[PDB]
């Protein structure tokens, strides 16, 4: 999920 | 706010906040010469704008790396541990971890000067990565940054050893997925009674909103230009904004809690  | 600086002084002084979760941004490197690659004017932005980039966002876009690396491994030449010193803004944090009071330093950063100021590995989420370890863009093999940095000072374009695959380091690129070690904001953050945001501006997401992710028992402090992000849209009952330039926020803020002469002799030692 966390993606830059 | 009903809360003010000293406030947040005397509860660490007292002991009341021990665990403090920090989240630093660019606002803290500023004074250790850290030249905005996008500034039409820094330091870096006139030696890459003879190579080849569009737009700045390209160097940490993956597809235009593989084109031209270059001004990738211009940047990290410029930035690889060496050229630039800490300031008290790190030699702060440091000396809360000192204290046993840092629970964990999320940082925007990629300067490296955190742990330059002497915070241990896993003190630290480096949410957009880190000039220490490095990963093959093909077979994914790992390597130590020294390996790497030996071909970035020297002139040539770094390459797996195996494969041949142009190795790059840990620095988080636009699109790709956050540290492993990102995952920690999971138990730090509702594990915080104290939160500490220096020198951000707090456009992007996620890490805006990881400032709500703490409980509303706590305190969340901003020190900084300007009132930004989540505390400028959902204040709380708690919330402090030290609102003017960040090293002397630090500098007040280190007075009122009394840590002028370790703070005084640390910067001495470790320098
Ligand atoms: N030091 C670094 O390694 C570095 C530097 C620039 C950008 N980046 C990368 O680019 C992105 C930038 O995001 P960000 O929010 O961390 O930085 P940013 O540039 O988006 O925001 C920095 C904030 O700090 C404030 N600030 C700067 N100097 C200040 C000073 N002297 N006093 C008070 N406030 C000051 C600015 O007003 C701004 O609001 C991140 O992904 C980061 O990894 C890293
Ligand atoms: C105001 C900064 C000038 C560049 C710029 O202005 C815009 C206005 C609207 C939409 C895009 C821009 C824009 C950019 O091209 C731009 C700015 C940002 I901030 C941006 O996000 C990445 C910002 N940053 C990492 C946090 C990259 C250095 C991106 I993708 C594009
Ligand atoms: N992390 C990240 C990566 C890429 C982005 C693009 C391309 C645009 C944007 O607005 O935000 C991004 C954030
Ligand atoms: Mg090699
Ligand atoms: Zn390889």
């Amino acid at each position: 999920r966390h993606k830059k | 706010g009903k809360l003010s600086l000293q406030d947040v002084a005397e509860l660490i002084r007292a002991r009341a906040c021990q665990r403090v979760v920090v989240m630093v941004g660019a606002g803290i490197s500023t004074p250790s010469g850290i030249p905005d690659f996008r500034s039409p004017g820094s330091g870096l932005y006139s030696n890459l704008q003879q190579y080849d980039l569009p737009y700045p966002e390209a160097i940490f876009e993956l597809p235009f790396f593989f084109h031209n690396p270059k001004p990738f491994f211009t940047l990290a030449k410029e930035l690889y541990p060496g050229n630039y010193k800490p300031n008290v803004t790190h030699y702060f944090l440091r000396l809360l971890h000192d204290k046993g009071l840092l629970l964990r330093l999320y940082t925007q950063n990629i300067d490296g000067l955190e742990r330059v100021s002497g915070i241990p590995a896993s003190k630290l989420v480096e949410a957009h990565g880190t000039f220490a370890s490095a990963t093959c863009t093909v077979c994914q093999r790992p390597f130590p940054g020294e390996d790497i940095r030996a071909d970035v000072m020297a002139d040539r374009v770094p390459r797996c050893p195996v494969c041949t695959g142009v190795v790059k380091p840990d620095i988080v690129f636009f699109g790709e997925p956050l540290p492993q070690r990102f995952l920690l904001h999971v138990v730090d953050f509702p594990m915080a009674d104290l939160l500490l945001i220096l020198g951000t501006s707090l456009e992007v997401e996620p890490f805006a909103s990881l400032t709500e992710a703490v409980r509303s028992s706590v305190p969340r402090l901003l020190i900084n230009r300007d009132l930004v992000g989540p505390l400028a849209w959902h204040p709380r009952s708690r919330d402090v904004a030290q609102l003017g330039d960040v090293v002397h926020g630090v500098e007040s803020l280190v007075e009122l809690l009394g840590w002028t002469e370790e703070m005084r002799d640390l910067v001495q030692r470790e320098t």
